């Protein structure tokens, strides 16, 4: 009675794999027509060139990431992934070449289906490896906000407040922008809704927090003025904001159909 | 009209996939298909999903069969999506229409992924293979669900229709 997420959780993963699988599907059909029906598999030079075209970009554009990112888990696991893809292409190419000589060659049919399997497996690894890093990038930024909200209770002067504000404002703009781009990618509508409502709530608590802090400093600096509630008011806002950011962090981690299983 | 292919004895079948097809079939078989293409596309799908429950393991000589099955399923999904949009366009009801519109957004995502997953499973015909199966079964179940939900929102949308309209799904029960 509840919606389980899709297997491919971002539009990017889905859009890049779909055409690779479409092309691969024809190769798989001819491979079985050779094996089962025993037909001479025709010249696959072209279909294999198209298959390559579909991924050489992804390998290319992903090799321009181990040179544009800082994530060490990415630099570590990205390469094993190109190599898997690249090797499967090489196999695919040999099968075409081999079947171009003997439309009945069996060592080539093993290369055809093996390269086919490898290409889909490797492209999936590449994409999920980019995504996992994307999620680490975002969560680290929300986390940075959580930490700063934690410092609010230390601001006791207008001079500090003015400094606090100066830093918190931007960090909130970055997180907002990232969460917006992220949500535009999710394939699961429900996670997009939760992300958007939490960001909205966080955006509106911002001004209340700063104001609760202004009033705190002002009251703390007055003579014989109580600050107990000015205090609670600030702390209360910090806690609602923190809960929203934590909710955003939680949803951002819902990227495995596995964990939302039937 | 057609009946649900009961699982024969000594048959390798993905039970999660079969059960879900059985239930989608049960929902749809309550309606006559005459004057209702969504109900007919639903029955068609239930049956294709039943066949796919027999294909996941399948083994030798079943790759094409699997890729073709996914293909026909997607084609049926497309038709269900397309008909639900048209039903929604004429729905006066704000809530019903919203729900209807929601699935005409979900179904395409699911059907696109079912085709990708069917293909990646066909290249494997092991842990990895087993995961390919589980991913496929998870997706297929999302599809059966969305379609069942589509059948119901569209039936409710036939109660409150637009006067200026040119479209009508016939919703007549089948009595046993």
């Amino acid at each position: 009675h509840h919606h389980h997420m899709p297997v491919f959780h971002t539009r990017t993963i889905e859009s890049i794999l779909e055409p690779v699988a479409q092309q691969i599907s024809h190769l798989v059909i001819m491979h079985e027509e050779g094996e089962v029906d025993g037909k001479a598999i025709p010249d696959l030079t072209a279909p294999v060139a198209a298959v390559q075209a579909a991924v050489s970009n992804l390998v290319r554009v992903g090799k321009e990431t181990v040179q544009t990112t800082e994530d060490q888990i990415l630099k570590r696991d990205m390469p094993p992934a190109f190599i898997k893809v690249e090797n499967a292409c090489t196999k695919l190419v040999q099968a075409a070449q081999m079947l171009q000589s003997d439309p009945y060659s069996v060592p080539a049919r093993d290369y055809l289906i093996d390269g086919s399997r490898g290409i889909l497996s490797g492209t999936s690894d590449l994409l999920l490896t980019f995504d996992e890093a994307e999620v680490r990038k975002i969560i680290r930024v929300c986390k940075g906000i959580l930490e700063y909200l934690t410092v609010a209770e230390v601001v006791e002067t207008m001079e500090d407040l003015v400094t606090y504000t100066k830093n918190l404002g931007p960090g909130m703009t970055k997180m907002a922008k990232m969460i917006d781009e992220r949500q535009q990618e999710l394939t699961h509508q429900e996670h997009r809704v939760m992300l958007v409502n939490s960001m909205n709530t966080v955006k509106e608590l911002l001004p209340v927090l700063i104001s609760a802090m202004k009033i705190f400093v002002t009251t703390k600096n007055s003579k014989n003025q109580g600050i107990e509630e000015a205090l609670k008011n600030r702390n209360f806002t910090v806690e609602k904001m923190s809960a929203e950011i934590n909710e955003i962090i939680r949803v951002l981690q819902l990227t495995s159909w596995d964990e939302d299983a039937w | 009209d057609e009946e649900f292919p009961e699982q024969k004895a000594g048959e390798v079948i993905n039970q999660p996939m079969m059960m879900a097809a059985r239930q989608l079939h049960d929902e749809a078989r309550k309606w006559s298909s005459k004057g209702n293409d969504i109900i007919a596309a639903a029955k068609r799908m239930a049956l294709l999903m039943a066949e796919m429950s027999r294909l996941v393991r399948g083994g030798s000589g079943t790759k094409r069969a699997l890729i073709q099955c996914a293909k026909d399923i997607a084609k049926a999904s497309d038709e269900v999506t397309r008909l639900a949009k048209e039903v929604a366009k004429q729905c006066t009801d704000k809530r019903i229409r919203t729900n209807l519109l929601q699935v005409c957004e979900r179904i395409p995502t699911i059907s696109t992924q079912l085709k990708i997953l069917s293909t990646v499973k066909a290249t494997m015909l092991d842990e990895e293979s087993e995961q390919a199966t589980e991913m496929l079964v998870h997706n297929a179940q999302n599809l059966m669900q969305s379609v069942k939900e589509t059948v119901r929102e569209a039936e409710a949308a036939s109660i409150k229709i637009r006067t200026d309209a040119g479209f009508t799904l016939r919703w007549v029960r089948k009595t046993p």
